[PDB]
């Protein structure tokens, strides 16, 4: 527990890593989180949306 | 039959064939929502309904 201070911004890193790369398994409002999906489902006029 | 008891068909283990579907012009209204009208030769679903 000595080396804490230096653990500490790893943690941080790694954290702010886990969370940008969850932040790509959101919808935001979408009907998939995929985007091959939305462009194999969709044509290219209603996909943009 | 009339929309009181209307059937469903569950149509599975087949291959579908919209492209003689959406190209017959026998239809007044043909709406895809979620899937785009074309498109749909190209995906495999797993549990269609009729």
């Amino acid at each position: 527990s000595a080396l804490g201070k230096l653990q500490d911004v790893v943690n941080q890193n790694a954290q702010a890593l886990n969370t940008l790369v969850k932040q790509l398994s959101s919808n935001f409002g979408a009907i998939s989180s995929v985007l091959n999906d939305i462009l194999s489902r969709l044509d290219p006029p209603e996909a943009e949306v | 039959a009339s929309v009181y008891a209307w059937n469903r068909k569950r149509i599975s283990n087949c291959v579908a064939d919209y492209s003689v579907l959406y190209n017959s012009a026998s239809f007044s209204t043909f709406k895809c929502y979620g899937v785009s009208p074309t498109k749909l030769n190209d995906l495999c679903f797993t549990n269609v309904y009729a």
